[PDB]
């Protein structure tokens, strides 16, 4: 069976980028004669597994009508060194006489892994035979080779040079409208019921790839078999072949299929965005229009911001009283410009084994180039000072393993790549001066004490994940603390909600759960630490250098 | 006033023992091996 | 093996200078050897430099009481090896200097070894220490084996104010590590092979707080005080760096030498090191 | 279908060497000496990848019609052990059928790496086979082999010998006219428009190479094809501006070797110290006879001290223009940020590279670590405590005095520094950088206001009269603090003097007053206590 354009979905914007890149050297070679530059020959697809990259290669080959040939990954390594090089030479010879042709290879990570970690004999055998055959061929036969893997920097870095493999293409996860199109192709033969809604299952699975959606409906259809298992047993060899027409996979079987399955490709963070607005936290309006003057002005007017010779405002910081909404603002800083964003933290991503501690920051630099735009943000800058190191005396420095890869490439990228580093610390007196320099953190965004008289509006958008009592008591819940922000306000909520497991085998939420919760009204963020930095908010211009 | 200790690990070998291409055996058959002393091998003629 | 290449390295530049009709350029010049020495790849530069320098005794002025004492300790065993075997007593191995940092007590020791073509190894006191724990005693005896294999060599221990000051004064945690690093060289002074012409030469400031087990005979017994040189022996210092002067001075240089005794043996050497700021500056504008 | 001399550019000074280093044996063995012929074949070219090492080797081969035989390191290393021994003999047997020929050998660092990690028979077999045939071709067969790698320190030093490998050719990044020259080469058939630029994007490419130029012209032309279909073709400058924001910087972990052209009039004032530096170093680089006619030595290290960060980097940039040489920018806190081994081997791996790139100059900063990191005996730090003081006394005097490598140094507080190594002769030109004058910083501010338009009703001397603690770099935030309001009023509703009051006092202050009286404590005694202080 052959596939076409309708058999794939979700990556319709991504497929159109691969469409014009491969159909121009195949169909119309007259643009090469007019502009006088060589069109590319080797593309490379990558991303999470189970996104149908092998299905997209068969779709672009049959619709264009070119001579398609497939070279799978592990079938080359199942042979020895002798016959594998002869089979690779035979594939390129038949595609030359059948021009135009597409020589699609698959699973280049098994053939070309990272060579420097295992300096071996076979790790430079089949790839050196391929490299003298890929760069060595020249007959103007306008053939295209397509590669596929699961990680762009897992392959040997010599393959990503000019003339061999230049255009990198990322295959991302589909959206809500994209994952709806995947199940519609698989359910063409599945006799579903009338109560099954099409758009309801798209919002159910948030981070499921197309391989996970196709395994979800088959498990739900298998539950329809075990639901009708007591109706007709398996001892009769398809004797009662008249009740099988009443086999409809109704929608709660998909609810049971979601209850047993698990997300497979969600072992990392989100790749697209986060959506929590500035109105989800209460107040802080004195910095809302202030941050609109520094991060969304240059991306909307790239000419008037740079023709005056001013540097791009790449880095801001959040400082003030410790633990007072800046940890709550860790996710609510990406929805203003609505760009791509991945949060980094000390014990989260840079505290892994050796060799992978710098590859995570390499992905945000591929997001600066191949998946632009990007937003970088690092929180809790005083905990990272233990890993960076403190400079002592007059001759010091931050001898850290990760700051060499950070500070060099964060300044080499221009304003067109849309790099944006965001800082958020808890105390400015616990900041290493070796990382701070004029040109990186010249934008001062002071975070004050988070509005203890108006903190009732903070907890109003915090108790919206649970059905609560309509007769709420919000008189003096957070105005008597003055050191308990929205992060530590959960402990007051945990006081008024841990009693649900008690007094059981009825009332669930009463007014006494919030009225008697003021007996632990303490203050962890005292006023002695706030007033040191309230005067620093108007005098940091005279201390914007070393400290 | 401290130390750094790390061990190692090895993998020895695997083998296949593949040999004897067919073109060497076809040349291996058409030869001689020697004949003691007086073990002539003869000629013959006929069919006038 | 390098000398076989330097004749060819300057011959090709003679062909490159032009491009008997073309063979008259084959006669090499004395500056093309300097061009071959200008882009020279020295064989001693490919590894550590342990060659003998071409310094002599005429480059300095004064310090002649040290010179007559340093002509018997390390030269008489190697020039007349049968004299000390007649009496069966080997000569003393070790000479100690002490004084101000202005005189040439660490700089004239190179002329002692290079006279009889001996190797020179200069180690500094606060250069190698015990960073981790015990990482200094293995780095002391690691040079004693090659000091006698490539003999004649000497070893020049310098600035002993980081080791020879702590005997019973420092009682801290660093003082406990100080007691572990000073007995390595104290046992190696009498445990070394004294028949392989290996010598120690010391020159250390602050001669009052020296360790008492190093001023004993056999290790450092030549108590030679090295002050600044005499005020009449300061004109003979300037014979090395400059020789060509069209006015021939030498009475004004001794006038400022005899003015005060506080002038150092290196500060009066710098009155001709400032010639590029005094005389060569206003004489090259032509 | 071949290439020539016009198809490559940028590389000119050592290309003029290599156009005569191999042509002199190949064109005529008779006219070399005609008595004893000594051809030093075995040229070793090295440099970063993408510099066109193979293309510049085929330029001299196709010019003289030489047969360009090509092999590579890993393509013959990954074969069988007995097969690589025969195939190397099958490669060198072409020296008699195509003489005068050229044998190109690449990736010898994979063939002959450093001999510390391995002790083996098969690991030394592939390098002893080429030793046994290097003297086999000593019958003057008129062939010259070419060895191409990344760096000479990766090759085993027994290969580099007088008779086998002595010729060394360094291939680095091109200058501002060099990448301009390869931009003309790769656009010989590019049908562009009249609005394209040739000089702005050329000087902007710092860590780029001609192979990266080849990806720049193809990616910019591909963007032009995308918005045409959706003869009717035309390539504007904005396609190359899209390639500027989509470029791929590869050469980033290397110090800059390129020379600059910034004049001394870019900075204002301090004219008394530019003539003192011009009377010391730019005279012996043209003729060193002034130091030998009276028996003197050139300077080893200079110093700068005063207010920190007041524009000493651009002063270190401008010293490579009056001397007509290159410039090496080594960072300040790299003496402490580099670990054990990295603080010793990396600071001398650029020094012998500076000897190959002579004449040049090296810049160092934060020289106040000699008086605080001398007694290194703690069991926590590695090369940041004791592995700096043990080598700066040796590596500063470990020069050759024949290629004139120079060190530029700069510190902040010289009162705590010991005068033991600070005597003249080695550390001789210790300089106090003062506070800049009123005409000095406005000459810098005239260059800072060059990049932006400004009305002529603005004056800069009204803020210069009250500069008690404001240097030239302290007033660099005036174009950031005052000019932040000129962007908001122009882009919200679909350069003047109104924002001069918001940057009048609260712009930037870095120079304090406690160390300001300390900056003249040594400067008043620079004429009497010049030796020690
Ligand atoms: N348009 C589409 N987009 C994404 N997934 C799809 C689409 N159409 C079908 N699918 C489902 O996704 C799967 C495609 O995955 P595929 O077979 O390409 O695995 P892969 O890991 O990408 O291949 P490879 O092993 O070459 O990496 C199919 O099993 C199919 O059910
Ligand atoms: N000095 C130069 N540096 C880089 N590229 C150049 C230079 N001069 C010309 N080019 C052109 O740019 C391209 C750069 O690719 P090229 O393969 O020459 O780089 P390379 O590093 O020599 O390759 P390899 O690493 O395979 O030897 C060449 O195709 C060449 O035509
Ligand atoms: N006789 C001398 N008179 C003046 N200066 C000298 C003399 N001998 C050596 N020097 C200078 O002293 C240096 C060598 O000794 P020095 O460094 O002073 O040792 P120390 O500092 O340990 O006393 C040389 O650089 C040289 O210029």
């Amino acid at each position: 069976n052959e596939v076409g354009y309708d058999d794939i979905g979700g990556c319709r914007k991504q497929m159109a980028q691969i469409r014009e890149m491969v159909e121009l050297p195949l169909r119309h070679p007259q643009l090469f004669k007019a502009i006088g530059i060589k069109p590319p020959r080797g593309v490379l697809m990558y991303g999470p597994p189970g996104t149908g990259k092998t299905l997209m290669a068969r779709a672009v080959a049959n619709e264009t009508g070119a001579f398609f040939f497939l070279i799978n990954g592990p079938e080359v390594m199942s042979k020895m060194a002798g016959e594998s090089e002869s089979n690779l030479r035979k594939a390129f010879e038949e595609a030359e006489k059948n021009a135009p042709a597409i020589i699609f290879i698959d699973e280049i990570d098994s053939i070309a892994p990272k060579r420097d970690k295992t300096n071996g004999e076979v790790e430079r055998r089949v790839v050196s035979q391929l490299l003298t055959l890929m760069d060595g061929m020249k007959a103007r036969s306008n053939v295209v080779v397509i590669a596929a893997t699961n990680r762009p920097n897992s392959i040997d870095p010599a393959l990503r040079r000019f003339g061999r493999f230049d255009r990198e293409v990322d295959i991302g996860i589909p959206d809500a409208t994209g994952r709806l199109e995947v199940l519609r192709i698989h359910t063409k033969n599945m006799k579903l019921a009338d109560d099954v809604d099409l758009e309801a299952l798209a919002a159910e699975t948030h981070g499921y790839v197309g391989a996970d959606i196709a395994s979800l409906c088959s498990e739900a259809a298998m539950q329809q078999i075990r639901e009708k298992m007591d109706l007709i047993d398996l001892d009769e060899d398809e004797i009662d072949a008249e009740v099988l027409d009443s086999l409809g996979v109704t929608m709660d079987n998909f609810r049971f299929a979601l209850g047993n399955s698990n997300p497979s490709a969600l072992r990392e963070t989100v790749v697209e965005s986060v959506n929590v607005t500035w109105d989800d936290v209460g107040g802080l309006d004195e910095i809302k229009e202030e941050l609109k003057e520094t991060v969304e002005y240059p991306v909307l007017h790239p000419d008037q911001y740079t023709k005056f010779g001013l540097s791009p405002s790449k880095g801001v910081l959040f400082y003030g009283p410790p633990g007072t909404g800046k940890t709550l603002l860790a996710k609510a800083v990406a929805t203003e410009v609505s760009a791509n964003f991945i949060s980094v933290k000390g014990p989260e991503l840079l505290s892994m084994w050796y060799g992978e501690s710098e590859s995570n920051i390499r992905d945000i630099f591929d997001k600066a180039r191949a998946a632009a735009p990007t937003v970088v943000f690092l929180d809790q800058l005083d905990s990272i000072a233990k890993a960076r190191g403190g400079s002592l005396g007059d001759a010091g420095g931050a001898s850290d393993r990760v700051v060499n890869q950070l500070l060099t490439e964060m300044d080499g990228m221009n304003a067109k790549k849309n790099v944006f580093v965001i800082g958020a610390t808890n105390r400015p007196d616990q900041i290493d001066p070796a990382i701070l320099r004029p040109g990186r953190l010249d934008q001062l965004i002071y975070v004050p004490l988070p509005d203890e008289n108006a903190r009732l509006s903070i907890l109003n958008a915090q108790l919206r994940k649970t059905p609560l009592e309509p007769g709420l008591e919000l008189t003096a819940i957070a105005k008597a603390t003055q050191g308990f922000s929205g992060a530590d306000l959960l402990y007051i909520v945990q006081r008024a909600a841990k009693y649900a497991i008690k007094d059981s085998i009825v009332p669930y939420i009463t007014k006494e759960h919030f009225a008697e919760a003021m007996k632990t009204a303490k203050r962890s963020v005292s006023d002695a630490e706030l007033r040191r930095y309230e005067a620093y908010s108007q005098q940091m211009k005279a201390s914007r250098g070393q400290f | 006033q401290i130390f750094v200790k790390t061990l190692t690990g090895k993998t020895i070998t695997l083998e296949v023992e593949s040999s004897d291409t067919i073109d060497n055996v076809k040349s291996k058959i058409q030869d001689k091996e020697g004949i003691p002393p007086d073990q002539q091998r003869l000629i013959f003629a006929g069919k006038q | 093996a390098d000398i076989a290449s330097l004749c060819s390295e300057a011959a090709m530049q003679q062909i490159r200078e032009k491009m008997a009709e073309v063979l008259d350029s084959l006669g090499v010049t004395m500056d093309n050897f300097r061009f071959a020495l200008g882009n020279s790849n020295p064989s001693a530069l490919r590894e550590t430099v342990v060659e003998s320098v071409n310094v002599t005794w005429d480059d300095v002025g004064g310090l002649d009481e040290i010179k007559e004492e340093l002509k018997e300790t390390v030269e008489y065993p190697v020039l007349h090896p049968d004299q000390y075997t007649k009496f069966g007593l080997s000569p003393s191995k070790g000479v100690l200097f002490y004084g101000p940092p202005g005189t040439g007590k660490t700089l004239l020791a190179k002329a002692v070894a290079t006279e009889v073509s001996a190797n020179f190894i200069s180690v500094k006191g606060p250069e190698l220490l015990s960073m981790w724990y015990g990482e200094s005693e293995s780095n002391i005896r690691d040079i004693f084996d090659k000091a006698r294999a490539a003999a004649p060599t000497v070893v020049f221990l310098d600035q002993l104010d980081s080791i020879a000051k702590a005997r019973g004064g420092s009682l801290g945690d660093a003082g406990g590590a100080s007691d572990r690093v000073v007995n390595q060289l104290l046992t190696e002074m009498d445990g070394m092979n004294a028949k392989k012409n290996v010598f120690v030469i010391g020159a250390t400031n602050r001669p009052d707080q020296i360790d008492p087990a190093i001023l004993r005979p056999g290790r450092l017994d030549q108590l030679i005080y090295v002050p600044l040189p005499d005020e009449n022996a300061r004109l003979s210092i300037l014979n090395a760096q400059l020789r060509k002067t069209p006015l021939e001075p030498g009475l004004e240089l001794t006038a400022i030498a005899k003015a005060t005794q506080g002038f150092s043996g290196a500060d009066l050497l710098y009155i001709v090191q400032r010639a590029a700021k005094y005389a060569i500056k206003d004489s090259i504008e032509a």
